[PDB]
């Protein structure tokens, strides 16, 4: 009486963790675009005169 | 240089272009769908300045550019642009040309055929693509939200594309194709900004409206009851930023712009709005795939971000649905980037390496080939 | 997420409970309608008995 | 699963197909007899999905499925199809194999030749069955309900046999096989209810109408009174629940759709209805069998649970009978599967071990041996 | 206008309403089952208009209206704007009136009945009609035809009935109804040419979609090589003409769109088309019928106007029909008006003067009296 529950609860349950799996494997497989970078600066802090530049 | 030929991934809307490599959670890089041009007589030499900018550099430079946008309601009307674009996305940014890797475009399955024909044909003949694939966007929305089942409903900047899929299949009798989208949605504040004494026209000023847009607006799930106090109240309001140091607020019209996409005459359209479209991409299915579409509504692409609006996409389908009835929205993070998420996951398929067409089928075919081989 | 995976197991196993419930609500009022129907059954045919045993 | 070196039964209809062990008294699993196949595109790649369904999973995918039936008025014609039901039949669900297991199989004793050849060939060909027995379903409700003797009216899908047997008998030129059935009743209700407002057409609607007729439908003791009611108040009306949250109410038509059992002509054919048959089956048969023909009119398969019918049939009967004699109806709570019991008593008989066709006679003489060695 | 009292003829579906009195071979003008709504905000004033919009006052003034149809696959769903229709057809545009005259209507055999009902209320409650009758339409179509006989396909706007008469009498058992119709096959033609880059979504596009399907469509007697040369060459192309001066250019989606007929599952209908449905409603006959109404194809209504329509359904009939039997087609010039025209001679017709429901009939009895007094 109870057999048909089990496996469609089961069904439910197997298709939903193969869709999971499927978007998951990939999250966990490769990850750096989904990360960040440092973005540094410049600051100048050698600038110790004018450039050779007629502009400077 | 890289460890595995694995596909490019690019999804191009009408707003934002968006790329990394398949395999991956995220694009490396967003740009905006634009190529910039000066409007301006230069008088200094030796400033550098180039001819044309593109994504990034057309924004960063805007000041003195007039800003074009390639693509319009989900199609490339202007190839050579787009070019300009894949040329940047794939090789200035990625720093992978084309020519060594796959590449997977996407559009929706409704899509006049020319764009899936010319993404096709640029991708082979001039970037020298050994591969392509264009994918169709809902599918790649339910590869990242983790469905077979249900409605996507992806209101971009382009169309909202409204289209039911059963354990993997469309039915396309059932597509409600609808020219509404963000980008109306912007020029509807620009216009309604007006009516509040600030004016916008211009490439800058739409510019600004779009990130006034995207910092400040929503849709609330209650907009009668929202407006009631937020028109008749300052409490309601809220500040903006403008890159001059002004500032604006924005009451009611805070959420009547994005109120738009359920009230489309706001901006002269015909149309039943963005929840009517999804109640009927379940309704004219059959009675055994229903069922499963109400409880399954998959919010994907940008505008998603607006608060109020997944409760506002549930509440009126909720109304027009039949009682008894479970309605449930699906609203995951991977919002504006499901379909480049759902891209790198369709990419990485075993299963997936039998569906590109080749840079030997192309030539023998002609770009043609997309509807014999893509969808 | 997971939580609500697990949930979404028990939350479908209250449904599988609920729809077997309810099924089994029905083969309740059923079976006891036949337990009932049975005796009414019974009694029609036992009177049956009894009149043509009578008979 | 099985403990036992055991005969296999297998009642297979265009309807539904019961399976189990001879020697039970049910079978194990349930499976229409239907096998199912997708009439849409497919947009997902690596999300499964299977190129036909067959039993229970063509039910299960019927949301997009077109669904076929293999066996047409008793009968078997894509032998193809009955071959693949069988096999999840007999290895997924009853958790047999054939070839080591004799198989009793049934039909109607009008139905054409063919049905019991193509039957016989299977099990031998492709299942590699040592034995073979095709029976009557009308012997096998006989010896479900204790009999030796009566008319039996087994309510196929297909059609209704209406057999006369006496002491073990057949009575052959008294059968009077009725091309009114299950189906027939089905499609009288799906244009009833078209009248009413509700169009149910494509394979899920259809399912959904032979459901609705099984769950709200009766014949009625007397079909003028009952209609003179049903007809004026909204008190003999019940509502029915579609798989979408919407109801549909139905009134008269409840019983006027299973009423074609007593009036043919509402679905086109020229009968007088099944107490017709039933009568002429006794009538057309010895005033010495007779007798015991009217007091044992059995009833079997389905439509033998609507409400009023066994009272209905025996006042039909019993007003065509002559007086002083006693009309009968055999009804037990076997319903709708009576057959398959006496399927598996007489499969487990000692008396009928030598009525297997065996696999050697069958290879030496093929598959028109069935109608010499069975019936 | 008028010097009699004559019967006054009504079909009204999905399309248009055709509109004369009896005893013409014509309606004296089309109706159509429009109305017609400003979607936009008026600034000038002392600009006459209306509030709403009927037939072809809704038509046009287009240019800012929405158009809604108030009759849904032969139902009228909302019938006070079916009365706004029938003021303007009698008393604007006919010059007569039910007030004066007797009504007949066109319906359809399964029609809901409910719909006839409320259509019997509203000529004697608001139009004051002195007496009505319901007509089928199948049967109009054969006095149109000079037929007693033949299978009637009446292809509606929303629906397609497809009834068998033999002899005068109707063979209901063998009725094939169909839920496709002209209106359906719009929509296929209008997504197919939002593929080519031209989308019809808005009212105004709306019917310019029907508009061009109705001047440049065709079925041809063979679809394959039709499109083996249409999809090949530009000589098969043709440019229509939109209202602002721009054309659009169609190919082979000029006969994709009729092809629907054959191929319902275009649109997503589970059907194998009207050519097997015409075969199913003459083939379930008796075989002393068949012979008759092989001879006996009947086509009515719209869509039969398509080019080739006569010889694509004679040519598929015969290949589905057993040999030595003539197969053979009906298709008039009295096409699209039969139905009205048969309304017409049925009003007319001294053997129907019986017929009518008179205004005392029907107040006795109320609207409901059509279903038992017509059909
Ligand atoms: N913070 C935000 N709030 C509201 N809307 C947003 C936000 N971010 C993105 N969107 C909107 O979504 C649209 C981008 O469309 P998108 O779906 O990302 O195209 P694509 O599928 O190619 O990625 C733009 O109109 C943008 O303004
Ligand atoms: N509640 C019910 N009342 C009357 N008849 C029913 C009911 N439920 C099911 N049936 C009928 O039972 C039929 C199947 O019974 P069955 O006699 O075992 O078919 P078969 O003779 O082919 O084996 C179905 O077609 C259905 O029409
Ligand atoms: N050349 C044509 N091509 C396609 N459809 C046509 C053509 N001519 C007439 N029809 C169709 O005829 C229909 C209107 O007439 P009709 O259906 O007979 O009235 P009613 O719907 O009341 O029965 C419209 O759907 C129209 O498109």
């Amino acid at each position: 009486m109870q057999a048909l529950l089990g496996a469609r609860a089961k069904e439910s349950l197997d298709l939903r963790a193969h869709l999971k799996q499927v978007k998951k494997e990939d999250t966990e497989k490769e990850n750096r675009e989904v990360g960040d970078w440092r973005k540094n600066i410049d600051a100048l802090s050698g600038m110790e005169g004018r450039k050779k530049k007629f502009e400077s | 240089d890289e460890d595995e030929t694995t596909a490019l991934v690019c999804d191009n809307g009408s707003g934002l272009v968006k790329a990394g490599f398949a395999g991956d959670d995220a694009p490396r890089a967003v740009f905006p769908s634009i190529v910039g041009r000066p409007r301006h007589q230069g008088v200094m030499v030796g400033m550098g300045q180039k001819d044309s900018y593109v994504g990034d550099e057309a924004q960063s430079k805007r000041g003195i550019l007039t800003l074009k946008y390639p693509i319009e309601h989900g199609i490339i009307t202007n190839w050579d642009d787009m070019e300009k674009i894949w040329h940047h996305t794939f090789y200035n940014e990625l720093r992978v040309a084309p020519e060594e890797h796959p590449t997977l475009l996407t559009e929706a399955p409704l899509n006049p055929k020319a764009n899936r024909e010319k993404m096709t044909q640029i991708m082979f003949e001039t970037f020298n693509v050994p591969a392509m694939y264009v994918a169709i966007q809902a599918v790649l929305s339910l590869y990242a939200s983790g469905r077979t089942t249900g409605i996507v409903l992806d209101s971009g900047d382009g169309v909202t594309h409204n289209v039911p899929i059963y354990e993997g299949y469309a039915l396309p009798h059932a597509i409600m194709r609808l020219d509404l989208a963000g980008r109306d949605l912007t020029d509807y504040l620009m216009k309604i900004l007006t009516e509040r004494g600030y004016s916008f026209v211009t490439t800058a000023e739409r510019e600004i409206v779009r990130d006034i847009k995207e910092k400040l607006c929503y849709v609330a799930l209650d907009f009668e009851n929202e407006m009631a106090t937020a028109a008749s109240s300052s409490s309601l309001e809220k500040s903006y930023e403008l890159p001059d140091g002004q500032v604006i607020t924005i009451g009611n019209e805070r959420f009547r712009c994005p109120e738009t996409l359920f009230q489309p005459s706001f901006i002269g359209m015909e149309s039943a709005g963005i929840h009517e479209t999804t109640y009927n991409s379940i309704m004219k299915c059959d009675i055994d795939i229903r069922k499963d579409l109400y409880a399954n509504n998959v919010m994907s692409g940008g505008t998603t971000m607006y608060p109020g609006i997944a409760d506002r996409m549930q509440k009126e389908i909720t109304a027009l649905a039949p009682s008894t009835m479970k309605i449930k929205i699906i609203a995951p993070p991977e919002r504006k980037y499901s379909v480049w998420i759902g891209g790198s996951i369709l990419a990485s398929l075993s299963t997936f390496q039998q569906m590109w067409i080749t840079k030997q089928e192309y030539d023998e075919a002609g770009p043609s080939i997309v509807h014999r081989k893509c969808f | 997420d997971e939580s609500e995976r697990g949930m979404k197991v028990i939350e479908s196993r209250a449904q599988k409970d609920e729809e077997k419930m309810e099924i089994q609500e029905i083969q309740l009022k059923e079976a006891k309608h036949i337990a009932e129907d049975a005796d009414r059954k019974y009694e029609e045919v036992a009177r049956k008995l009894v009149i043509i045993e009578s008979d």
